[PDB]
């Protein structure tokens, strides 16, 4: 309902020059496995196609049972799922923290 | 060579600094999936409804 | 009102026809579909 729209997108110039290439060409696989899901992101956008109720109101006989379904439409409104893994992330996000102080003392040395 | 290894290690750091992007880019990856199957089937209820009528 | 038989034959025919296009067997369509859905697949951590 909220957070990442399809307009979010990180900076991938300043990434593609940290990497070293073939070295971390994983992150090649990493840029088109995340491409893959932004194309399932490019379809289903957060609202659906709009029903013109009415016309199948008129042109049911009886639009008593268009009116409860549209009635149980808007009763069910499903909002977004949970975030499963979002804590393993930041598991390791404390992790890599810890992976960047240790490499930049030891660079800095 | 003294010079040359130095830049190296400078690209190095820049590297461990670009790595909070790659863990957000994972995290926004996680939420892409997450919202194109949770609208999709938003999207499939709206064509079932119609499906209906 | 004094239907003849095909007339019948052609009204059972439509009815089995729109039964089988739109799944009518599995679920009743004139009520609210009964939704089974699952949660969402999220990839593991790593590659």
């Amino acid at each position: 309902a909220s957070k990442r729209i399809a307009r979010s997108s990180i900076d991938w110039a300043k990434m593609a020059e940290s990497v070293p290439e073939s070295q971390k060409a994983m992150y090649n696989q990493f840029k088109a496995k995340s491409d893959g899901y932004i194309r399932k992101a490019l379809s289903y956008p957060e609202q659906p196609s709009p029903i013109n109720w009415e016309h199948y109101r008129k042109s049911l006989t009886n639009p008593a049972m268009v009116d409860a379904f549209k009635k149980q439409y808007e009763a069910l409104k499903v909002p977004y799922p949970e975030d499963k893994v979002s804590s393993q992330i930041d598991a390791q996000e404390a992790e890599a923290k810890k992976e960047i102080t240790k490499f930049i003392q030891e660079s800095r040395g | 060579g003294f010079e040359e290894a130095i830049t190296l290690e400078e690209r190095a750091q820049k590297s461990a600094e670009a790595q909070i992007m790659l863990f957000q880019a994972k995290r926004e990856n996680v939420q892409f999936q997450l919202e194109a199957a949770y609208r999709a089937r938003l999207h499939h209820v709206n064509n079932e409804i119609k499906k209906r009528l | 009102l004094e239907a003849s038989t095909e007339i019948q034959r052609e009204l059972d025919a439509e009815l089995d026809k729109l039964k089988k296009m739109y799944g009518g067997d599995t679920a009743d369509l004139s009520k609210f579909p009964s939704f089974h859905f699952e949660d969402p697949v999220v990839d593991p951590i790593n590659m």
